[PDB]
């Protein structure tokens, strides 16, 4: 089989440069022209650059031109992707996706073989340990049925961190939001479980977080006030 | 300053259909969505169903999946409601209800007079 | 959208790239070229359509959008660059191979072009204007009973018997061969003119001559079965003032021929005959096209003209064009006798009807210029206008019927000028009220329905007043005739008025 | 350069339902379109080429048609695997690879009331130095909720902050976290402090408050 991969994403400063790797494993590049497609946590698709190791044209999209630059090489069957000063909105992921010439089969088929993906993101603070607080249920009112128990952690750097509830033994209930980017350029992200009341003053309730690159596990009690 | 006008109802049989229906005036319709609701006596403030736009479907509430059916007509700006046997633990008052977002977030200010169902 | 818009907006936008510079902004247009290149590869032409698609002779046709698109390519790769002078050179070799490769499978892109040449050059007949002065002249002299009550009744019995029989004929033969008998037909009626021995042979000329006069219809349908309804409407118009303009030239012509070039009449008839075998040869010259009127059912149609067949406003229209088409034709086919009668001069170069044709033909064209302009309500002051449009004509007969005087029948001929400034000023007002309220196949089925009616009241008057052994009488009672009947018109579209 | 809008923008439909996704162009472009199928956070795969054809390795399931410039996406009997992301996307020319927007779709599912439970932080905070009160709406439909952040009888906007998660795959339900981060200034306020939230499910907006 013939297909793609992508690497060199991480974290990088507000302007600074970073290389990506595009490399098509089976196939080669004078055949088939390489593509760049960003998509936004959030947002939708939308395209950044290309390049076609058959005659040269790197023609870039409008938002990253004069920004970004491209070079592809035969020899090795891989791509180049050389971005400097960049911009908060480059918080992204970066798909390398092949696409034919014309005519005939390369060109009416679409991208067809997208790559993994790699990302990079943009932020001025750099990695620092999670603020873990409790969300306590207030069952000295609106009781009798469920609640709900609550960590919200904040101030955080990088994207993925995990939360277990009593070492991973409570799964049923378990909602983890997404990192919502903070306006302070830090990240923030809650997570809950749904307990009931009768449970609530018996069964005690931890709440630890997973950090990989920090090397960081704040195991928190939640308790009502 | 919108208003609404229903009709319909009657002492239904388990086993029976009706026919619930929802006029509007105002303002236009097709960029707004319409929402069922229901108040039963004893209790209060509870939900029936919702039409969002115009190229969509509708979306009902837990206990009448299967069981209704909400069309929207917007040459006349009427939605219907087809009442197709109803248990006789559904004797409520049906309320009518216009929303104020294009979103359909739930921006809801205006609601209808009512209507006297009830089965057997 | 299939194939010729593509083209035609490709042609543009290419005319655009050729005489633009600051290439930043040029990207649109080449991408709105590669668009149209693009959309015109699955189209299935009309030339390759009776071959089978996915066919060998078919993979020169995509070779060609496939290079065409290649050189697009290559244009709009150096154009991304900031480059300003290798799009015009590639614009240069799309050029040459939008002439080279597509063009095999493109039979003829002057179409628009030859219409307007077949409008303005195969319509010259300088001896149209002067038939009745070579019939009556030095050299055979038919005498005026045997012009009048003798030749042209053959021509509205044969103007019926060819709008009957042969108007299937016409629908049927995909309108060139309907060309190509007409064009024979001109052949006929001038061979027949130039070699006359008698008066049935005359006869047989205008027995020939009513396909000439039956068949313009077709010419309107040709443009239709050839142009498609996306382009059908300035094409239209531009083949109808190709019409209008090429009957101007042969008055003019024909007028600088009899008139200023003091030539003969025979000559004139030899210089007519070579135009029209000109006309043969171009006719010769067509494309036979393929979509038809009645060709290529009925219950359809009869569901769409239930809704149309007791409507007093159509009715009207309807009525109103046979009475007044019959009294146009009755006016036309004898106007040139009593031009020959009033002012009878054996000299050539002072006979002035063709003058007063080409006059007549600029005022019609004037008058139909100034018809769908009127922007003034139809409710009430339609039979109004009737009445007083019929009183007009009403008077213009009546100046032509009593006028004996040499130096009046000047005006006289103006007069006739103003009998088309009340006939076509209302033709296109005619079309407009009846086209516009069906399709254009029961449009034209209604307008051939409108010219046998008026054929049948022409051939009931034809009958009656001009022949020998009911009535029998001259033309000048036929003229005075005629008044009164295009006054007892104006008194009853008055009475229907108020 | 061009745009390329993608109209039903939110979806919904159960086990074996057809849906009509359509997508209009800017430009007369010709039968070349692309879409695709994106799982949150996988990649994405050509599911539609040439706006007619079908790909091979997608099921027969899913076709498109062209009409005009408006491209539209069928699919007869809905798979519970294609519960995805359909991008739209004209191939035109190489530097006019121009996206949708992007057409989540959902499950057909109930709609349920919103449980919605406010939550101050603990005393760590205020010895932090920046608050931060959260209020929690669990087992809804759809996802379009609206809060309003009544602090001091007032709609403080522009200082929420929402984060909707995907939908689960134990009953095909929503949450939403809207969280307020507010300074010391928080702390010399008046003594109610409430989330004001409309819903679709719920007949009037939910306010739910605490003090101190
Ligand atoms: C007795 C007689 N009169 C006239 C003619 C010739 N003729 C018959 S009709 C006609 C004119 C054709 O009608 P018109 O509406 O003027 O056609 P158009 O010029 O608009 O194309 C002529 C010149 C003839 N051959 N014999």
């Amino acid at each position: 089989e013939v297909q793609l991969v992508e690497s060199g994403g991480g974290l990088v400063q507000p302007g600074g440069s970073l290389r990506l790797s595009c490399a098509a494993s089976g196939f080669n590049v004078v055949d088939f022209s390489l593509h760049w497609v960003r998509q936004a946590p959030g947002k939708g698709l939308e395209w950044v650059a290309y390049i076609s190791s058959s005659s040269g044209s790197t023609s870039y999209a409008d938002s990253v031109k004069g920004r970004f630059t491209i070079s592809a090489d035969t020899s090795k069957n891989t791509a180049y992707l050389q971005m400097n000063s960049l911009r908060a909105e480059d918080t992204a992921v970066y798909y390398c996706a092949r696409w034919g010439y014309w005519p005939g089969e390369p060109w009416w088929k679409a991208f067809d073989y997208w790559g993994q993906g790699t990302l990079v993101t943009v932020s001025s603070a750099s990695t620092k340990g999670p603020s873990v607080f409790p969300l306590a249920p207030s069952s000295k009112s609106t009781s009798g049925g469920t609640a709900a128990l609550g960590c919200l952690v904040k101030d955080y750097f990088p994207e993925p961190v995990t939360v277990s509830w009593n070492s991973g033994a409570l799964t049923s209930g378990v909602h983890t939001f997404p990192a919502v980017l903070q306006s302070s350029g830090l990240y923030s992200l809650s997570s809950v479980v749904t307990v009931p009341s009768s449970s609530l003053g018996t069964q005690t309730y931890i709440c630890n977080v997973n950090h990989k690159p920090s090397n960081t596990k704040v195991d928190k009690k939640v308790e009502p006030k | 300053q919108v208003q609404l006008q229903e009709s319909g109802g009657g002492l239904v049989q388990p086993g029976g259909s009706l026919r619930l229906s929802c006029a509007a005036s105002g303002r236009t319709i097709s960029r707004y969505a319409m929402s069922w609701f229901r108040q039963a006596p004893g209790k209060e403030r509870e939900f029936v169903a919702v039409a969002r736009r115009s190229g969509d479907g509708a979306f009902y509430a837990d206990s009448v999946q299967g069981r209704f059916t909400v069309s929207r007509d917007d040459a006349k700006n009427t939605v219907y409601l087809q009442m197709n046997s109803l248990k006789p633990e559904d004797t409520a008052v049906y309320y009518c209800a216009i929303d104020s977002d294009t979103f359909y977030s739930g921006s809801y200010d205006y609601w209808g007079q009512g209507t006297q169902v009830t089965v057997s | 959208a299939d194939l010729e818009d593509n083209w035609e907006t490709l042609n543009d936008n290419l005319k655009v790239i050729e005489k633009a510079d600051n290439a930043a902004q040029v990207k649109d247009a080449l991408t709105k070229m590669r668009a149209a290149a693009l959309d015109a590869q699955k189209a299935t032409p009309p030339k390759l359509e009776d071959k089978s698609p996915d066919s060998p002779e078919m993979k020169d046709f995509r070779h060609g959008f496939d290079i065409l698109v290649g050189q697009i390519d290559d244009a709009l790769k150096l154009a991304n660059e900031g480059k300003v002078k290798e799009a015009q050179a590639a614009a240069e070799q799309l050029k040459t191979t939008r002439n080279a490769y597509i063009q095999k499978y493109l039979s003829w892109r002057h179409l628009v072009c030859y219409l307007c040449f077949y409008g303005f050059m195969a319509q010259i007949r300088p001896g149209e204007s002067f038939i009745t002065p070579y019939l009556l002249g030095p050299d055979k002299n038919f005498t005026r009973e045997q012009v009048t009550n003798e030749i042209t009744p053959v021509l509205s019995y044969s103007y019926l018997a060819v709008l009957v029989p042969v108007f299937l004929l016409t629908d049927y033969l995909r309108y060139t061969p309907v060309l190509l008998l007409q064009g024979l037909s001109f052949v006929s009626v001038w061979l027949l003119l130039l070699l006359g021995h008698s008066v049935a042979h005359m006869q047989l000329m205008e027995l020939f001559y009513s396909v000439t006069m039956a068949a313009r219809i077709a010419y309107s349908s040709y443009i239709f079965s050839l142009v498609r309804p996306a382009r059908y409407q300035r094409v239209a118009g531009y083949s109808r003032a190709a019409v209008l303009l090429g009957v101007f030239t042969s008055s003019v012509l024909g007028q600088l021929l009899v008139t200023v070039g003091r030539v003969s009449f025979s000559t004139l008839n030899y210089i007519s005959l070579a135009f029209l075998t000109f006309s043969v040869v171009l006719a010769l010259f067509l494309k036979r096209p393929k979509r038809s009127l009645f060709f290529n059912v009925l219950a359809r149609m009869l569901r769409e003209l239930g809704d149309s067949l007791r409507r007093p406003q159509l009715r009207l229209w309807s009525l109103w064009w046979v009475f007044n088409s019959a009294g146009y034709y009755l006016v036309v086919y004898y106007v040139h006798i009593l031009w020959n009668e009033v002012d009878p001069t054996t000299n050539s170069a002072r006979v002035y009807n063709g003058a007063a044709d080409a006059a007549s033909t600029l005022l019609g064209a004037i008058t139909s210029f100034a018809a769908g302009f009127v922007k003034i309500r139809w409710a009430r002051w339609s039979k109004l206008l009737i009445a007083g449009v019929t009183a007009t004509q009403a008077g213009l007969v009546f100046l032509l019927a009593h006028t004996r005087h040499p130096s009046s029948i000047w005006l006289c001929y103006a007069a006739f000028v103003l009998f088309r400034g009340s006939y076509q000023f209302l033709v296109p007002i005619a079309t407009f009220q009846i086209a516009s309220s069906l399709s254009k196949e029961l449009c034209a089925l209604v307008f051939g329905v409108n010219t046998f009616f008026a054929t049948i009241v022409k051939t009931i008057i034809t009958f009656i007043v001009s022949d020998v052994r009911g009535l029998g009488l001259p033309v000048r009672k036929q003229f005075q005739l005629y008044s009164v009947y295009f006054l007892i018109l104006s008194i009853i579209y008055f009475l229907g008025a108020m | 350069d061009i745009q390329m809008t993608q109209s039903p923008s939110s979806l919904s439909a159960s086990v074996g339902d057809r849906v009509t996704i359509t997508c209009r162009a800017s430009q007369s472009v010709s039968s070349a379109v692309a879409w695709y199928q994106q799982k949150p956070g996988k990649a994405p795969k050509l599911l539609i080429y040439s706006a007619s054809s079908l790909y091979s390795g997608v099921p027969s399931r899913f076709s498109g048609s062209r009409s005009g410039t408006d491209f539209t996406l069928t699919i007869s009997s809905l798979q519970p695997e294609d519960f995805a992301t359909y991008y739209c996307q004209q191939y035109l020319y190489y530097s006019l690879v121009t996206f949708g927007q992007g057409t989540k779709v959902e499950i057909k599912r109930t709609v349920a009331a919103p449980s919605v439970f406010i939550f101050p932080p603990s005393d760590s905070q205020l010895k932090s130095g920046t608050a931060s009160v959260v209020c929690l709406l669990n087992n809804f439909y759809p996802r379009e909720a609206k809060v309003q952040w009544k602090v001091d009888n007032a709609l403080q906007s522009g200082n929420s902050q929402e984060s909707v998660t995907e939908q689960d795959s134990k009953d095909s339900t929503y949450s939403l976290s809207s969280t307020l981060t507010l300074s010391k200034a928080d702390y010399e306020k008046h003594k109610v402090y409430a989330c004001e939230v409309t819903h679709q499910g719920l007949s009037s907006p939910v306010t739910k408050s605490f003090n101190r």
